[PDB]
């Protein structure tokens, strides 16, 4: 009942991919909104578009 | 009160046409599945004299 | 802003959206793409606010440098082919270029701030009048370009659009932001479908733009930007919730609804060219975005959270104002699952 | 390709990476999106005039017409986020965020 | 198969149109006539199946369920009559319209003939239920129950869909005909080790499987008893349905990825029913009986022997009936005490001798007393289960000792002993509660009467 | 406090108002036909007709034709000396094998 | 003996800024109800000789 | 028709239809006064049209039928609680005064509606913009509490941003003692509970802030009871004043569009009035919520839309 069931059972399939959704969800989010730290951002994607894709 | 008495009940009517739509409904759709009628190998048979479809 | 210089303006953005569909010159897309950037700008600022403004400024930055890139690709598609005919580009390095700058036009990941930046800072028609439009033009030229679109690029920014709106959707609590994150992932599945069917992306587009606007719809007719917000909805007309709730359910892919049909044409779609890793992930990965729409339906429909005193007084009153061809965007967007073979007729 | 079309295309490399990259001021970055402009209508011209395309010698004015729209376009912008703020910085367009 | 889907979509606009205090009165009224309606399917032929058209065909493994649906119906119908007194017309005509939703669902999944409808409409069983849960549940843990149900449910379905379409695409069609007359073994490489794994595990979700099999006891736990009903008696048989139809394509596969599944199954026979022994809440032990019952029908479907096949119907059809059974007593007992606590009320033989008769009925009927189609069922995969190996007769020997323990172990300790002294709300039984535990219990004992009925097409 | 909340009502008992109470509803007519209805629909009509209807369905899984016709094969079989069940279920004739 | 409904303490949790909070988002505040932030605020000539 | 875009593109400019009169005289005076008095003499010499004082019963007055509903139906707070026990533990004064508030707002927006659609003038007893008076006396006296005031202000700001000002402050200034006496005279027990630190309290609200905040605004006209029994010196007085004061000058055909579609539409007036701030006072558990309107839904002609009741009367429902 508590050790498989209420514990390990809970921690492997449901609990530790719902961290895992949180805690991505969490850095992908966490952006302050400023125009200059994304546009470099979208020049790094540019030139990895550019070099590494062929 | 007659019209009272349909103007409550009425809606026992519902399921029974349903149930009488759903049979011709059925036979409908038999009637498109008649491709191998009296052509099986297993119930081939000669029609009786007064007689046009094996069955319908 | 004067009733006839805004209906003026959305005639610009729409005339320049049907320039780019019907023009076979680059040109004359550049310039349909112009025109209805310039007139789209004014739609974001019509309700002036610092918001607004600092809304406006982003999409016009970001729209810009898209153009530039996008001319780029044109000039260089000129200098080894010499043709201006919008067909299959001759050359990989402008194909690049115009990939690139059609995904930021779009809002496809790593190009994806601006959509939620912006869908908050403006207001409900405004998201509503970008979402669907801004992305219905470049998704066309996308189409007439597909049989050169590098699939290993496309399916790269497709995955990670998909993986992004789902996390920011899962974070996010703004409605307008849910809506925008809701956007990315759905253009995600859009362009994975892309370089195999355009059939099915513009399929997707119209299921897609349907539910939107339902949603957005029903949104304003429940004057509500925040959970909170929405979540007095049922004190005052509870129809509008449960409307909103099976709304929120077809956007989640959930049979029988109308939202799985996009999602199941596309799997069979990429499953028939001996694809199964790429629609394996997309569809669990939805599951993220479900999971956000079933939160957000908890507190508006499925629970009844404490109203106010003054609701009273809002019951008391009636509203005025009534929207256009909500029940019929309400009714294709839950309903047209047994009608999916009309995707013959789109062909 | 011959070494000029390496230089215009170098040139239209570095304004676009200095638009991506702000340093302080809105104005800079509409000054390097309206060279980016001037390249593409640099190359567009020698391209067209290499290749005696008649017909396509008006492409490069209405590019520069559409160009210089968006430029009033911005900085209409950028005056009225100034009238706001106080300053051209683009550290104050941090109210929205993602 | 129009003939019984057609009356359910007009128990929906005569319920919108009944009169307020009416709308009970209808719905099962023609709940009942469709039932009697729907008992004509048992009627099968013994070499194929009644393929009334392109879309919807019965077989001998698809009537009982039919029939246990629409059964099952009128006593939702009734407990929603218990628990809804307070409720508005308008909330509960949209909750009759749930319960209706489902049932058409529901039937629609059982007669379909081809995979992809079979899992569109498998699928569409979700929304009804969720609703259901998540707004007329009485707990805070409802909102939590609804989501793990759903996750569960899509995260073990959507591979399935993937592995559907893959199949359509190679073979040429997901009709079940063709799929069975034409079927080829499948090789022994990793990609039909991983459809094989998408298939079954689908199913074994849905089942549910030991160690996937939480959302059972956080769900039903957490519904109403109309949806506590038709959880455990209807929905639960969904996994062993796709089962018993998706295994024609997945031979010889299935003699070689079968055992992890196996050895879970039997474990978790054996921890479940230890979780019973131990259980203060009277819905979480009747939820783990439930889990236990399934993961045997599991055993029986993997090893996969005519004999094993016949098992699993019976034992599915005689579980849904006992578990509704039994959800259906615990519910008297909790609106009588508004608590589920197992040890709160006693001596409530002293104090209601009838629902004690009905609690001692259900309790006999869940461990398998002769000659109860639960015993029928239980002993054919016994010994099916023996004729694979000689040790799972040691496995289920001692799951049918726990099992005995632990419903005997609920009945005594609800019913026998000293009542409590400070309960001085136990009201006489009503006529509707004991008309309902008769109508669960009568068909039970008729179907031992007559097992040829519900013992599948290996018959 | 935190809301303006209307306290938890006490539960209605259905036999104060009325000592004949099937359960059904606090109407006592509405109460006394659904209790009447469910009783004489389902016990009745379902129960009764249903089990009759299933013990007098026809053998149309022709256990009772099978049990003719083995008795029919087994008499024949016997009667000329034949074996009663055959080794191959096919014709090695008409199975060609691989060679 | 009723069916439980959300609270306060439940609306607040789904009212934050953004759901998960940490620390920068705890920092952060909710944008104000009608999204107009409040304000934050002639030329003189000395002429002659 | 209705008004809206169709009407302005097709030429129902407001300032066609304003003249000198066309003036939203807001009368804000003091309580106990004659500014009800001073107000309909106003309002009849100017030929303007007078709004009595907002209430509970005049926001369910303009809905249905005129005939007020129930206190536990609308409003859900009452004034003879206040006086009785004001610093009850059911927060009954910050409830009753949020709903003052809300339908001093709806009668502005009524106000505005009414003059800028048929270009007569409107005279109110008292406004939204006076309202914060009677909220700063009761957190003087302790009867409301900081987060009751700092809610008041949250929703009189994101509420009161739109519309325009008003007047006049015709600030009837009658000492306490005499409001205290004429209050006895009065002989309303009620209203004879009131404390004078509470009086007190609404004088110095209006002296130190609501009059510097006016008048900078527009024009303030004090008189006392004597000047105020003259209603003829306080027209002359009224017609006398001409300046650049207030936005109306300003104001463009655009803009006066904008605000008639605004308060036209009495959903968008009341939109912020029910800001998710969970106050103990105001908010309403869920059970009691869905009762209320349940039993708001029963009432006679409310269950649908007006024109849509048939047991009030309503026909050819089947083509409308
Ligand atoms: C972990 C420890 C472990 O392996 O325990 C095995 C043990 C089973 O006993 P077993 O029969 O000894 O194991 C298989 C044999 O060793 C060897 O068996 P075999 O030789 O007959 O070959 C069969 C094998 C063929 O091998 C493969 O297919 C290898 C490649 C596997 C690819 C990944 C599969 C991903 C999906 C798995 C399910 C996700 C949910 O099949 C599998 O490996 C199937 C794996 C999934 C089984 C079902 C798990 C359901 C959830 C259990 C509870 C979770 C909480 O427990 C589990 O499998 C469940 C572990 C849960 C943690
Ligand atoms: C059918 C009966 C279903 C259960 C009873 C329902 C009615 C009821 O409450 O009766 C008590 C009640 C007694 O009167 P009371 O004193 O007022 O009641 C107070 C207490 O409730 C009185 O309760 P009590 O504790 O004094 O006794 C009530 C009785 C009621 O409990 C039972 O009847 C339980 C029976 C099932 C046990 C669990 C399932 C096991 C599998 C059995 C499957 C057999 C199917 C056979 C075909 C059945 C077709 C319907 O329970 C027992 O006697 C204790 C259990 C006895 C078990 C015996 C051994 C069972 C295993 C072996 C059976 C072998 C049979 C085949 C042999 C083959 C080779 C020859 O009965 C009536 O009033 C009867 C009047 C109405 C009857 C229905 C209409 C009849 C006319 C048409
Ligand atoms: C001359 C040519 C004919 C013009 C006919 C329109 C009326 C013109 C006269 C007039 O009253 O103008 C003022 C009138 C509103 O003046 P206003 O007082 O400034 O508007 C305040 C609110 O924005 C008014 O917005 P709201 O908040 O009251 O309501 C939201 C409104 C917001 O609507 C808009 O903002 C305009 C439409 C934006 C795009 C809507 C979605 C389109 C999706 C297309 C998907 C692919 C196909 O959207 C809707 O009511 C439904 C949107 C469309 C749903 C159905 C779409 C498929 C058909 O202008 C419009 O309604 C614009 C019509 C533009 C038509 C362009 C035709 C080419
Ligand atoms: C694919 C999605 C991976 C998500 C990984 C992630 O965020 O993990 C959380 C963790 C952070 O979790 P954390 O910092 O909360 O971990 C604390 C753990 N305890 C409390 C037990 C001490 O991120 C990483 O570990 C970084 C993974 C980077 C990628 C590796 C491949
Ligand atoms: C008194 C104490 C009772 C409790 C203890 C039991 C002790 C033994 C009591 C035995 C009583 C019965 C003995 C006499 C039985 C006579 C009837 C019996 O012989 O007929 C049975 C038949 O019974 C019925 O078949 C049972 C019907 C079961 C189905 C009822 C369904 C009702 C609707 C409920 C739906 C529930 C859904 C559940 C999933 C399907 C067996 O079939 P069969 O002998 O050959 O029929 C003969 C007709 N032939 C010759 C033409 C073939
Ligand atoms: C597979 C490769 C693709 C990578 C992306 C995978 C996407 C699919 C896997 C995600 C499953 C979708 C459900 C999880 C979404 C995020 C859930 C989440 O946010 O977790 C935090 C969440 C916070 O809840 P709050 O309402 O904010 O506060 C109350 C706290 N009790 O914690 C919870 O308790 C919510 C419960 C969610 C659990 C749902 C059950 C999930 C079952 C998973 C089975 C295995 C799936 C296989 C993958
Ligand atoms: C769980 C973790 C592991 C599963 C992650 C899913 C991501 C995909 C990884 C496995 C992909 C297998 C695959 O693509 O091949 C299978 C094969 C591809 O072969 P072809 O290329 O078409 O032709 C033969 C070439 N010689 O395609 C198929 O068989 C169709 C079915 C494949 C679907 C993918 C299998 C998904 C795994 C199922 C596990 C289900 C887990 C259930 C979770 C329950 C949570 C409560
Ligand atoms: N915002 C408010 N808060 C509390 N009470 C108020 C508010 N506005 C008005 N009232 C009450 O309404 C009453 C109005 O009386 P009033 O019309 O001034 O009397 P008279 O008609 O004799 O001039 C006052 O007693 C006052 O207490």
């Amino acid at each position: 009942s508590s050790l498989l069931d209420l514990i390990w059972l809970e921690t492997i399939l449901p609990k530790t991919t719902s961290f895992i959704q949180m805690k991505m969800s969490i850095m992908v989010s966490n952006q302050k909104g400023l125009i200059k730290l994304y546009f470099l951002s979208f020049l790094i994607t540019i030139m990895i578009s550019m070099t590494l894709f062929n | 009160n007659v019209l009272q008495i349909v103007r409550d009940h009425w809606v026992h009517i519902l399921v029974p046409v349903g149930f009488v739509f759903g049979c011709y409904l059925d036979r409908r759709s038999d009637e498109k599945l008649t491709a191998f009628r009296n052509k099986s190998l297993l119930f081939k048979r000669e029609l009786r004299p007064n007689e046009e479809v094996t069955w319908k | 802003m004067n009733p006839i210089i805004y209906t003026t303006l959305i005639m610009t953005v729409m005339s320049g959206t049907m320039l780019v569909m019907i023009s076979s010159h680059w040109l004359l897309i550049w310039i349909g793409f112009e025109m209805n950037l310039l007139a789209m700008i004014p739609v974001l600022m019509k309700n002036f606010n610092p918001r607004a403004t600092e809304a406006a400024t982003k999409y016009f930055l970001t729209q810009a440098t898209a153009s530039m890139m996008l001319m780029m690709a044109i000039i260089i598609n000129l200098l080894y082919s010499g043709q201006w005919t919008i067909t299959k580009m001759f050359n990989p390095v402008a194909m690049t270029m115009m990939t690139m700058a059609l995904a930021m036009k779009l809002g496809l990941s790593p190009f994806h701030f601006w959509v939620p930046e912006v869908t908050q800072g403006i207001s409900l028609q405004a998201g509503l009048l970008l979402l669907t439009w801004q992305k219905l033009a470049p998704l066309s030229v996308l189409c007439q370009i597909s049989q050169s679109i590098n699939p290993n690029l496309m399916l790269t920014m497709a995955m990670l659009s998909i993986l992004i709106g789902g996390w920011g959707g899962l974070n996010q609590t703004q409605l307008r932001k849910i809506m925008a994150y809701s956007s990315i992932a759905h253009m995600g599945w859009m362009t994975a479908v892309l370089p195999y069917n355009t059939t099915m992306t513009i399929l997707n587009l119209l299921i897609y733009i349907t539910m939107t606007l339902a949603m957005f719809m029903l949104l304003i007719h429940s004057s509500a930007t925040t959970t909170l917000s929405l979540s007095h909805t049922w004190n005052k007309m509870p129809v509008i919730t449960s409307l909103m709730m099976v709304t929120l359910l077809s956007m989640g892919g959930l049979p029988p609804l109308s939202g799985f049909m996009p999602k199941w044409m596309i799997i069979q779609e990429m499953t028939k060219n001996e694809s199964i890793i790429m629609p394996t992930l997309m569809a669990m990965t939805a599951l993220l975005n479900l999971y956000f729409y079933m939160r957000l339906a908890y507190s508006s429909s499925l629970t009844m959270f404490p109203s106010t005193n003054n609701m009273k007084m809002k019951w008391q009153f009636e509203h005025t104002k009534q929207m256009k061809l909500l029940p019929t965007m309400i009714v294709l967007s839950t309903l047209v699952l047994p009608m999916t073979p009309a995707l013959s007729s789109l062909n | 390709m011959p070494l000029v079309y390496m230089n215009i295309i170098m040139a239209f490399a570095i304004a676009l990476a200095g638009l991506l990259m702000y340093r302080s001021h809105l104005m800079s970055s509409l000054l390097c999106l309206e060279g980016m402009m001037l390249s593409l209508f640099i190359m567009s011209t020698l391209i067209i005039l290499n290749t005696h395309f008649t017909l396509a010698n008006m492409m490069p004015i209405i590019l520069l017409v559409f160009a210089a729209c968006e430029a009033a376009l911005g900085l209409s912008l950028l005056v009225m986020v100034s009238n706001t703020y106080g300053t051209d910085y683009v550290q104050n367009l941090n109210l929205l965020q993602c | 198969m129009l003939k019984i889907i057609i009356p359910t979509t007009m128990l929906l606009p005569m319920t919108w149109m009944s009169k307020h205090n009416m709308i009970w009165i209808n719905a099962t009224v023609h709940s009942l006539l469709i039932s009697l309606i729907s008992l004509s399917l048992l009627n099968q032929l013994g070499e194929n199946s009644l393929n009334f058209s392109l879309t919807f065909f019965s077989d001998s493994l698809s009537a009982p369920l039919l029939v246990l649906t629409t059964w099952l119906l009128p006593l939702m119908l009734m407990a929603s009559q218990s628990h809804l007194s307070k409720e508005t017309t308008t909330r509960k005509k949209l909750y009759i319209t749930m319960l209706i939703l489902l049932q058409l669902f529901l039937i629609m999944t059982f007669t379909a003939t081809e995979l992809i409808l079979f899992y569109i409409l498998f699928e569409a069983t979700l929304v009804p239920t969720l609703i259901i849960i998540t707004r007329w549940g009485n707990q805070t843990e409802r909102l939590n129950a609804g989501l793990y149900f759903l996750f569960y449910t899509l995260a073990g379905s959507l591979p399935l869909l993937v592995a559907l379409v893959y199949i359509q695409n190679t073979t040429g069609s997901l009709n079940f005909l063709i799929i069975h007359y034409w079927s080829h073994p499948l090789s022994n490489s990793w990609s039909n080790i991983f459809m094989w794994l998408a298939c079954i595990m689908a199913f074994m979700v849905k089942m549910p499987l030991y160690g996937l099999h939480l959302w059972l006891p956080k769900a039903h736990v957490e519904a109403p008893i109309a949806g506590s009903m038709v959880l455990a008696a209807v929905l639960l048989k969904l996994g062993g349905y796709g089962m018993m139809r998706i295994t024609t394509i997945l031979n010889p596969l299935t003699n070689y990825m079968a055992y992890p599944f196996l050895m879970l199954s039997m474990w978790g026979m054996i921890m479940t029913s230890s979780i019973c022994l131990r259980q203060t809440d009277l819905k979480s032990l009747i939820a783990y009986s439930s889990v236990s019952h399934m993961a045997l029908v599991i055993v029986a479907i993997m090893i996969q022997t005519p004999w094993s096949f016949m098992g699993a119907t019976a034992l599915m059809i005689a579980h849904g009936l006992t578990s509704s059974m039994l959800f259906c007593l615990a519910n008297t007992n909790y609106e009588r005490v508004h608590s589920r606590t197992m040890i709160l009320a006693r001596g409530l033989q002293t104090l209601l001798p009838l629902m004690a008769t009905w609690w001692l009925v259900a309790s006999l009927t869940n461990l398998a007393l002769p000659p109860s189609i639960n015993l029928i069922g239980e002993l054919f995969i016994i010994t099916a289960s023996f004729s694979w190996s000689n040790i799972t007769i040691i496995l289920m020997g001692m799951n049918m000792m726990i099992t005995a323990l632990y419903s005997l172990y609920m009945l005594i300790t609800t019913q026998r002993g000293k009542y409590t002294h400070h309960i001085n709300n136990i009201k006489p039984s009503f006529t509707r509660e004991n008309a309902l535990m008769a109508l669960h219990i009568l068909p039970l004992l008729l179907l031992t009467l007559n097992p040829k009925m519900i013992l599948g097409p290996l018959y | 406090i935190r809301l303006q909340e209307d306290p938890d009502p006490e539960d209605e008992n259905l036999y104060e108002k009325n000592p004949d109470s099937h359960g059904y509803d606090k109407d006592p007519i509405v109460d006394l036909w659904n209790m009447r209805v469910v009783f004489f629909f389902g016990f009745s009509i379902v129960l009764v007709l249903g089990s009759t209807f299933v013990a007098y369905l026809p053998d149309y899984r022709m256990q009772e034709w099978a049990r003719r016709e083995a008795e029919r094969l087994v008499k024949y079989r016997e009667a000329n000396g034949l074996p009663l069940m055959e080794s191959n279920c096919f014709d090695p004739n008409k199975i060609q094998l691989p060679e | 003996a009723r069916q439980w409904q959300p609270d306060v303490e439940w609306a607040e949790q789904f009212g934050g800024a953004v759901m998960y909070p940490t620390k920068e988002t705890a920092h952060w505040k909710p944008p104000p109800w009608n999204d107009v932030d409040p304000p934050k605020d002639n030329l003189t000539l000395n002429f002659g000789p | 028709l209705q008004y809206g875009p169709l009407a302005f593109v097709l030429g129902e400019r407001t300032t066609r239809k304003l003249t000198e009169t066309s003036k939203v005289i807001t009368v804000d005076g003091n309580i106990c006064s004659g500014k009800g008095r001073l107000a309909r003499e106003i309002a009849e010499k100017l030929g303007l049209r007078h709004f009595p004082e907002a209430g509970i019963h005049y926001a369910d007055s303009t809905t249905g039928d005129g005939k007020p509903l129930d206190v536990q139906l609308s409003g859900n707070c009452s004034l003879e609680k206040f006086y009785d026990d004001p610093k009850s533990n059911d927060g009954n004064s910050y409830r009753l005064q949020s709903w003052l508030y809300a339908s001093r707002l709806l009668q502005y927006a009524d106000a505005l509606e009414h003059l800028l659609s048929t270009g007569q003038g409107v005279v109110l007893e008292r406004s939204i913009y006076s309202d914060f008076v009677f909220l700063e006396a009761m957190y003087r006296q302790g009867f409301i509490r900081k987060q009751c005031v700092e809610h008041y202000n949250e929703v009189k700001k994101v509420t009161a941003c739109e519309y325009l000002p008003p007047h006049v402050v015709v600030y009837v200034d009658v000492p306490v003692p005499e409001i205290q006496s004429r209050i006895q005279k009065k002989g309303n027990p009620h209203e004879m509970k009131i404390t004078a630190a509470y009086l007190q309290d609404i004088e110095n609200a209006y002296k130190k802030t609501f009059l510097p905040e006016m008048s900078e605004k527009c024009e303030v006209l004090q008189y006392s009871a004597r000047e105020a029994e003259d209603a003829e010196k306080v027209v002359e007085d009224i017609e006398y004043l001409k300046c650049d004061k207030g936005p109306w000058p300003d104001q463009d055909d655009r803009t006066f569009h904008r605000l008639r579609m605004l308060v036209q539409n009495k959903l968008e007036v009341l939109n912020y009035t029910t800001i998710p701030v969970y106050l103990p006072e105001i908010t309403i558990g869920a059970h009691q919520s869905d009762r209320v309107f349940q039993k708001f839904t029963e009432l006679p002609g409310r269950k649908y839309s007006p024109g849509y009741n048939e047991d009030v009367g309503d026909k050819w429902i089947w083509l409308k």
